């Protein structure tokens, strides 16, 4: 008569003693019927793990209706318990973490959402797979779109790549009146295709023009650059010692730098004539793009300022003129007629150098199509000079940068054919998968790892390019089958996709820097060494990261002593000027001390700041790439 | 006390309040003041100490045990610790637990140097270093007139007041008899920063939570 009651019984002993799948079938056919200690105890601990192992053998073993009712029966039933500690992760494995949330999500906010959005989130990112932080983006967008706390939702834009959550975010922000500091690190936290997306539906409402009078340009630095030379005020010793000590024609192109990324004060700005006609080609091209890193404000002052090395005697204060009119801002988009108009030399004239500044610029200003068939001649024309693949294939690329889930078009393929049509300067098929894995940048399920490990399998040269789409093809998720297929293929011969494949660590695990220190300075490979060198700077630099370059800061080689001082600055942006110090006792070759240089004025998941570093990956050839060395947008 | 703590505060931690008055009257005490007290550890000496951490960074350095712990090192840490303050002039430097005098014959070349390098003879006023000792007795005049030129303050016995109220925030939660007095306890001990106070309490709140 009473089974259930012997049922209870027998589960409460099998329960009692131990079991792994015949605890919940008296549950299960029992259909449980009929704050106290007792209810904790047959409830909480017994029904927690026995919820949890039934949901873990019918989840793992089959792939019905009851799991799911004995499910919800757990879920209230921990509601009324209060102690989502154990439970939202033990019940997460089991959309149903939809309903799960939304069902529990009613009175408490910040425990849930702070608590299991936190460690859910950041064990989500680094544990859990993909296909379920959809879910959690999307029921995240719910129970966040019915609460408060918009820059969480913004965080869900910026892992989302949506469009319609920057509308209802800008309609629920309108409604509910910082102001520029939301606008400042909205602009920030958007990528290139959500604020032209929103530039194309503000520019249809902007329901008050203040989303494109605010949010499309001017007001990012509006509130910066006046606040930032009122509140801070810079010595002029460090121009005078170390704006004092740079000859040899390269510590000026230090001073190139200096010039360009410390705009306060603007006197070695304006320090006389002659700073310009003494330099280089490439130190003209750093000298006249400075002038246009000075200028990151004053629109109207930038064409008052530049306007004097515009269409000048030299071909190089022209194209580097240009390149500053593309430094100087990234939504006027004014400029681009008096350069972008000509584009005709089809063999080596004027107009190829403004091609570099100006299509290169262009990209620094910008799914844009009449810029791409204006750059179809650009890649069709194939000069001999390596940058001008290499601002095109980057230029596209930062234009392609977020897509939806990539693509695999004519423009990609246009420059993989005419790509392996002639195999000569191999820097070519350095910089152009540079380009590609940028396209391939903004993929959620994309398989062009897999069209492109068919279509490019050939020599080392378009295989290094499958290596690099490998590389950009896996920005990171919960993936350590290609941890353990890194470690594999990490002992291969060829000593450039042990470099790239390798240098991806530092974009795979760059939230869970825990793991990131490993043995691999301790190695022969003195390549790994840099890799490791490359991946230290991107953390405030603890002890730990500071003892690495301890040991990576002691070497005779000029490409990792100059490779050094440029992670050393990275990674911290008083024991700045110490390493330096170190740095004078190592060396008191030239490179090292334009580059310590560099690190002196250096001192003092987006794209921008991941591209141009990745992209600088191949300093060690002529002085050709210092022409785009200088210009690295990556640096706040 | 504000009296005693004042006087290190505007010697040490100069630079950073009311910069009317150390170039303006021409004073520069580039050399600070040396403290000791029969208790010492720097229980006192670090209550002095706590009013530079206020705004501005502050270095802790206590005992000569780092100096001591190697075959031939010598003062090699304190020359890092001196280029370090070097780099932070606009800092404090205290050190504590001056008893490396209380082989032997390499203290006295490394406190020698200690001399020489405190004085600064190729230097000027840059950093100010602060010493604190147990016994003033078992420190050899040496660190006393290239050292001292400033002023030096003598500090009385321990005070029970604020040992025993320690004891007693420390004893708070805790389960103690009616037997249990506190006069003999805090009469007994002697020479204890407060760490040390600190650590019975641990100990003894640790041996206490044995029997649950």
């Amino acid at each position: 008569l009473y089974r259930p009651a012997l049922e209870e019984l027998r589960r409460q002993i099998r329960s009692s003693t131990t079991s792994m799948t015949s605890v919940p079938k008296p549950l299960k056919f029992l259909r449980p019927h009929y704050n106290k200690r007792f209810a904790a105890d047959i409830i909480s601990v017994l029904a927690m793990t026995m919820s949890g192992e039934r949901e873990c053998l019918k989840y793992r073993l089959v792939g019905a209706g009851e799991v799911a009712k004995e499910w919800q029966e757990l879920d209230d039933a921990e509601k009324v318990q209060r102690e989502p500690l154990l439970t939202l992760v033990k019940e997460i494995v089991p959309l149903l973490m939809e309903i799960e949330q939304v069902d529990m999500l009613e009175k408490d906010i910040d425990e849930n959402a702070y608590a299991k959005v936190c460690l859910y989130l950041t064990s989500c990112v680094n544990y859990v797979p993909e296909p379920e932080n959809s879910a959690l983006l999307r029921c995240a967008l719910g129970v966040f779109r019915k609460f408060s706390r918009f820059p969480e939702a913004l965080r869900l834009a910026l892992m989302l790549n949506d469009m319609e959550l920057v509308e209802d975010i800008f309609t629920s922000c309108k409604d509910v009146v910082m102001l520029g500091r939301h606008g400042v690190f909205l602009e920030l936290s958007e990528d290139v295709e959500e604020y032209e997306d929103l530039t194309e539906i503000m520019s249809n409402v902007q329901l008050n023009s203040n989303f494109l009078a605010l949010a499309r340009e001017l007001d990012i630095m509006e509130p910066k650059v006046p606040d930032d030379i009122y509140k801070t005020h810079l010595e002029n010793n460090r121009f005078g010692g170390s704006g004092s000590q740079v000859d040899s024609a390269r510590m000026n192109l230090a001073s190139s730098f200096v010039n360009g990324f410390v705009n306060q004060d603007k006197l070695l700005t304006d320090d006389g004539n002659k700073w310009l006609y003494k330099n280089k080609d490439h130190g003209m091209l750093s000298a006249a793009a400075s002038l246009g890193m000075i200028l990151l404000w004053d629109v109207d002052g930038g064409l008052t300022q530049i306007d004097k090395y515009l269409y000048s005697s030299e071909d190089y204060i022209k194209s580097g003129a240009l390149l500053a009119c593309g430094i100087v801002n990234s939504g006027v988009r004014n400029e681009c007629d008096p350069a972008l108009a000509l584009l005709s030399d089809y063999v080596l004239h004027n107009s190829n150098t403004m091609r570099l500044g100006s299509i290169f610029g262009l990209g620094l200003a910008y799914n844009r199509e009449d810029v791409l068939t204006l750059l179809l001649p650009v890649m069709g024309d194939s000069k001999s000079s390596m940058e001008v693949a290499g601002v095109t294939a980057l230029a596209c690329g930062m234009i392609a940068v977020g897509s939806c889930n990539g693509d695999v078009t004519s423009t990609i393929l246009q420059t993989i054919m005419e790509k392996s049509e002639t195999e000569l300067k191999d820097t070519y098929a350095r910089w152009l998968p540079l380009g590609l894995g940028l396209n391939h940048l903004g993929k959620g399920e994309a398989i062009e790892a897999i069209l492109a490990a068919l279509e490019v399998v050939s020599e080392p040269f378009r295989s290094f390019a499958n290596t690099l789409v490998d590389v950009c093809a896996y920005a990171g998720s919960g993936n350590v089958l290609k941890v353990q297929q890194l470690l594999h293929i990490c002992s291969e011969h060829f000593d450039s996709k042990e470099k790239e494949e390798d240098k991806d660590k530092k974009e795979k695990k760059d939230k869970d820097k825990k793991e990131a220190p490993a043995d691999m300075g301790a190695h022969q490979g003195v390549a790994v060494l840099g890799i490791a060198l490359i991946a230290m700077g991107e953390e405030i630099g603890a002890e730990m990261a500071l003892r690495t370059f301890g040991h990576l800061l002691r070497y005779g080689e000029p490409t990792l002593r100059r490779a050094v001082p440029l992670a050393l600055a990275l990674i911290s942006v008083s024991h700045d000027a110490d390493p330096e110090v170190s740095y004078n006792s190592i060396f008191a070759a030239r490179l090292a001390a334009m580059l310590r240089q560099l690190a002196q004025y250096h001192a003092k998941k987006g794209t921008l700041t991941l591209c141009p570093y990745h992209s600088d990956r191949q300093l060690m050839s002529q002085v050709a790439v210092a022409g785009l060395l200088t210009v690295l947008v990556s640096f706040l | 006390l504000d009296n005693q703590i004042q006087e290190i505060k505007e010697s040490v931690e100069l630079p950073l309040t009311h910069p009317e008055y150390y170039e303006e009257m021409g004073i520069k005490p580039p050399k600070g003041v040396i403290l000791y007290g029969p208790p010492g550890t720097g229980k006192t000496l670090l209550a002095k100490a706590v009013a530079n951490q206020t705004s501005a960074t502050f270095l802790r350095v206590v005992g000569s045990e780092l100096i001591q712990k190697y075959l031939g090192d010598g003062p090699k840490l304190v020359r890092e610790l001196f280029r370090v303050a070097e780099e932070h002039a606009p800092s404090i430097v205290f050190i504590d637990e001056i008893d490396a005098i209380g082989g032997e014959r390499e203290i006295q070349r490394t406190m020698l140097e200690l001399l020489n390098q405190l004085d600064g003879f190729d230097s000027r006023g840059d950093v100010k270093v602060i010493m604190a000792t147990n016994r003033i007795e078992t420190l050899d005049p040496a660190l006393i007139r290239p050292g001292r030129i400033d002023r030096k303050i003598e500090f009385p016995l321990p005070d029970e007041k604020t040992k025993k109220r320690i004891f007693q925030i420390h004893t708070s939660r805790m389960t103690l008899a009616d037997d249990v007095t506190l006069d003999d306890l805090i009469m007994a001990k002697d020479d204890l920063s407060g760490a040390d106070i600190k650590a019975i309490c641990t100990e003894a709140g640790l041996m206490a939570l044995r029997e649950r």
